[PDB]
């Protein structure tokens, strides 16, 4: 909620969406947010950051992805 | 006509503006927009900025090699291979970015509305 951070996600159609995420959000939670916003079922979603797969049960913080509020990562669906 | 013009446009009330081109003036105050990354959708005229290229010293958001977006300032542009590249300064350092790697936050695009808003 109040400590949420902006991220971008590029979909296969070339659309980039934004999301607000918590440091404690798991990758599955991110996929649910993408479904809720963009309608893509989680079973179709494979997320990567900088070319590395993001695993179920990890958070973005478990990949050291979230920085300060001035730098927003782009995740990519593959 | 605005048809065929390059623009920067958003498709949500609080969203970021992305580069593209107007492909059609359609009903109900909207324009069909083909974004540079391939996404096509109708967008409201109020959400379009007719600036091409984005002018010098504009604050923008740009995708760095490390796959983070962050703010920077436009310092130059180059046309090469039919593509546009922006020189954008972040933390005192300039790099070159493809047009499609340069976007505007809500606040950044609102700064350009008075001069470049459509209509």
């Amino acid at each position: 909620g109040p400590g949420s951070m902006l991220i971008f996600v590029k979909t296969l159609t070339g659309k980039t969406i934004t999301l607000e995420v918590e440091p404690s959000d798991t990758i599955e939670n991110v996929k649910a947010k993408i479904q809720d916003k963009e309608g893509i079922p989680p079973d179709q979603q494979r997320l990567a950051f900088a070319g590395k797969s993001l695993e179920d049960g990890r958070t973005l913080s478990d990949y050291n992805i979230l920085k300060d509020s001035k730098h927003h990562p782009l995740l990519r669906l593959r | 006509s605005f048809v065929g013009l390059r623009v920067v446009a958003k498709w949500s009330s609080n969203g970021y503006f992305y580069s593209g081109k107007i492909t059609r003036d359609v009903g109900a105050g909207k324009y069909k927009l083909l974004f540079d990354d391939g996404y096509e959708c109708d967008v409201l005229g109020k959400d379009i900025l007719l600036c091409d290229p984005i002018p010098l010293d504009t604050e923008v958001t740009a995708l760095s090699e490390d796959e983070y977006f962050s703010a920077g300032v436009v310092k130059g542009h180059r046309k090469e291979s039919g593509e546009l590249y922006y020189s954008i300064e972040k933390e005192g350092q300039r790099k070159w970015y493809k047009r499609m790697a340069v976007i505007l936050s809500l606040e950044q695009g609102n700064r350009l509305r008075e001069q470049y808003g459509l209509g």
